[PDB]
C-alpha cells in the first residue's frame, strides 16, 4: 500500500509499504529515498512518536495515511 | 471517572471550569467516552500534555449500532478553540475516507470549522458528530 511522509517544508515523498512492516523497516526505506539515516529519523502519526519496534499494523495506520518526519 | 480527578488533569489548562463542566455533561450522555490526559506530539516534533476524550459513540445504522472509537484532544486554550478529533479504528476496522474523515482519520465537521464558545461545545460537538457519520459511515467492518 502507498503512504505519505512529510516534513515541515520540503515536498512530500510516497513509499511502499505492508502493514506488516516496522517502524524502523519504514525509516530503512525513506534512508533509501533520501540518504537520512533511521536513527536521525523521527516518524509521527496523529498525535503519536511512532515507536521502531511496532509495525504500521500496531498503530491500525492505513492506506494513504500521511506520517510526519521530523529530523534529529 | 470523578470529577476531583477531572480537575486534577487539566489544572494546566487556562479555562479549568469551562472545560470541566463541558466534559462533565459529556460523559454523563456518553458513557463509553473516557477523559485520560497524554502528551500530543505535533507534526513539528513538540510535544503537550493534552485532556483527551477517548471511547466510542453510538451511531445508528442500517438498523444496526456502530460504536465508533474516537479521540477529542482538548487544547490548552478550550474551549476557546476546537478540539482535533479523530476517528480511531480497531484491526476490524476500515475509514472509508471522505467529506468529513481522511486517511489519517482527522475528522472534518462544520462544527469544527466554524467553532466559537460559548454556542459550540463538546456535547453539540458530539451529537453533530453522530448525525453526520450516520448518514456517511467513516468505518467499514
Ligand atoms: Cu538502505
Ligand atoms: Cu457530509
Amino acid at each position: 500500500m502507498q503512504i505519505f511522509v512529510k516534513t515541515l517544508t520540503g515536498k512530500t515523498i510516497t513509499l511502499e509499504v505492508e502493514p506488516s512492516d516496522t517502524i524502523e523497516n519504514v525509516k530503512a526505506k525513506i534512508q533509501d529515498k533520501e540518504g537520512i539515516p533511521p536513527d536521525q529519523q523521527r516518524l509521527i502519526f496523529a498525535g503519536k512518536q511512532l515507536e521502531d519496534g511496532r509495525t504500521l499494523s500496531d498503530y491500525n495506520i492505513q492506506k494513504e495515511s500521511t506520517l510526519h518526519l521530523v529530523l534529529r | 471517572v470523578s470529577e476531583s480527578q477531572l480537575k486534577k488533569m487539566v489544572s494546566k489548562y487556562k479555562y479549568r471550569d469551562l472545560t470541566v463542566r463541558e466534559t462533565v455533561n459529556v460523559i454523563t450522555l456518553y458513557k463509553d467516552l473516557k477523559p485520560v490526559l497524554d502528551s500530543y506530539v505535533f507534526n513539528d516534533g513538540s510535544s503537550r500534555e493534552l485532556m483527551n476524550l477517548t471511547g466510542t459513540i453510538p451511531v445508528p445504522y442500517r438498523g444496526n449500532t456502530y460504536n465508533i472509537p474516537i479521540c477529542l484532544w482538548l487544547l490548552d486554550t478550550y474551549p476557546y478553540n476546537p478540539p482535533i478529533c479523530f476517528v480511531k479504528p480497531t484491526s476490524s476496522m476500515t475509514i472509508k475516507t471522505g467529506k468529513h474523515v481522511d486517511a489519517n482519520g482527522k475528522i472534518y465537521l462544520p462544527y469544527l470549522h466554524e467553532w466559537k464558545h460559548p454556542q459550540s461545545d463538546l456535547l453539540g460537538l458530539i451529537q453533530v458528530m453522530i448525525v453526520v457519520f450516520g448518514d456517511e459511515p467513516p468505518v467499514f467492518s
